[PDB]
């Protein structure tokens, strides 16, 4: 009928174990473990082992894995009732349970039956981590890194404390102070704890927000035609020049190759020292300006 | 490189300590099969 | 879709005495198939949760703690 309905009612389905239990799973899943390294290292260093000895190895091998899969699937009632707490806060439930069935396997693989502790002891730090590492990592469409989410979520700690200390939302000043860090610092973290919004949202009445969109780059009719006309106007003074000195305004500013040309690279295909075609620039360039040549670019200024 | 369950296995206990675990663990099958 | 109308006081004896007056409530109740009060109350469970086997506490912290607290 129902996603989750459907999750809970198989992880039912196991009973939940005792401390003895616990204690025997965790031997048998950590001598398969070392059983399974042994004979990794058996083959590079040769050291054969006895045929016998090896087969009831291997089934130590094998046999930890039931170890290993019987303890989650017994404590996996403890994940939903850890990741119960933290639904609404921009994590789908499921998604909160599988992460939290991640920190879980991390606790079997670390879990000591040496220190004599109940299993949810040592296995609800590792689920309550997991489900709050992958909060950071996953709710924000943006995905703010761990350190950053970590100093938001102090600041409005700090905010909300002082806020009953003082009757009143504190300022930047009084938040930098209380965090030990700059009033330009506490503003930026606040521009970056802002959250996005959806284009498909609607607003009043069947106008979807997107529709509002303007495309900058969307190319204005009115400036490229006369960006096509500036570049014949410019066409003509190039021909009132001499062809050397048409030649170089062009390399310089790349006008055909699209990219500019520094002296020295000019110099190349001209054979003259760089100094001269600085020169050369220089004398060019004061020609442009003199009356009769710039009298019509003057209003395509804008 | 990561950090697999040998290396998280081997930081807490050493090979002496692992080394008698597997020998119970081999006494039992050996048991098992000796023994009726 | 009509949960058959025995079964709601059967969550909750002398069912026909009180209420002989109607004719047809009686036989409506004619028609319910379920006797007794924890027996009608699983009738009444399967369709509120579909697909949770019930538990004997569950079956009476059913009823009291859908509408009455």
């Amino acid at each position: 009928a129902d996603s989750v309905r459907a999750y809970l009612k198989q992880i039912g389905k196991v009973a939940l174990l005792n401390a003895e239990e616990e204690v025997e799973l965790a031997k048998r899943i950590e001598a398969g473990l070392y059983a399974t390294q042994k004979l990794a290292e058996l083959a590079e260093k040769g050291e054969k082992l006895p045929v016998q000895q090896r087969r009831d190895m291997q089934w130590i091998c094998r046999d930890g894995d039931r170890a290993k899969n019987h303890l989650l699937e017994a404590n996996l009632r403890l994940v939903v009732s850890l990741a119960k707490r933290y639904t609404g806060r921009g994590m789908a439930f499921l998604d909160l349970i599988q992460e939290g069935n991640l920190g879980l396997i991390r606790a079997v693989e670390k879990f000591d039956y040496t220190k004599g502790y109940k299993f949810s002891t040592y296995a609800t730090w590792w689920i309550r981590q997991a489900i709050t590492r992958a909060m950071a990592d996953q709710a924000r469409t943006i995905r703010i890194p761990v350190h950053m989410v970590e100093v938001i979520n102090k600041l409005g700690r700090i905010q909300r404390e002082l806020l009953q200390d003082l009757g009143r939302e504190p300022t930047p000043e009084e938040l930098a102070k209380e965090m030990d860090i700059t009033p330009e610092k506490v503003l930026e973290i606040q521009q970056y704890a802002r959250e996005p919004i959806s284009l498909d949202q609607t607003i009043e009445g069947d106008s979807q927000l997107g529709d509002f969109i303007e495309d900058s780059e969307a190319v204005v009719a009115v400036d490229a035609v006369s960006f096509t006309l500036l570049q014949d106007q410019l066409q003509s003074v190039l021909e009132t020049l001499s062809e050397r000195e048409a030649g170089v305004v062009r390399l310089r500013f790349g006008l055909t190759d699209g990219q500019p040309r520094t002296l020295d690279e000019i110099g190349q295909v001209y054979g003259v020292t760089r100094e001269r075609i600085r020169q050369i620039e220089s004398k060019t360039m004061s020609k442009l300006r003199h009356p009769s040549r710039s009298q019509v670019l003057r209003d395509y200024l804008d | 490189p990561p950090r697999t369950h040998w290396d998280m296995l081997l930081e807490r206990r050493s090979v002496e300590e692992l080394e008698e675990l597997l020998k119970e663990r081999l006494d039992l099958i050996k048991a098992k099969r000796r023994g009726t | 879709r009509r949960q058959p109308v025995t079964v709601l006081l059967k969550a909750l004896e002398q069912i026909v005495e009180r209420f002989g007056f109607s004719e047809i409530m009686m036989g409506t109740l004619e028609k319910d198939t379920t006797s007794g009060t924890d027996e009608a109350l699983l009738d009444i469970y399967r369709k509120l949760r579909p697909g949770e086997p019930p538990t004997k506490e569950s079956a009476q912290t059913l009823l009291e703690n859908l509408f009455f607290k």
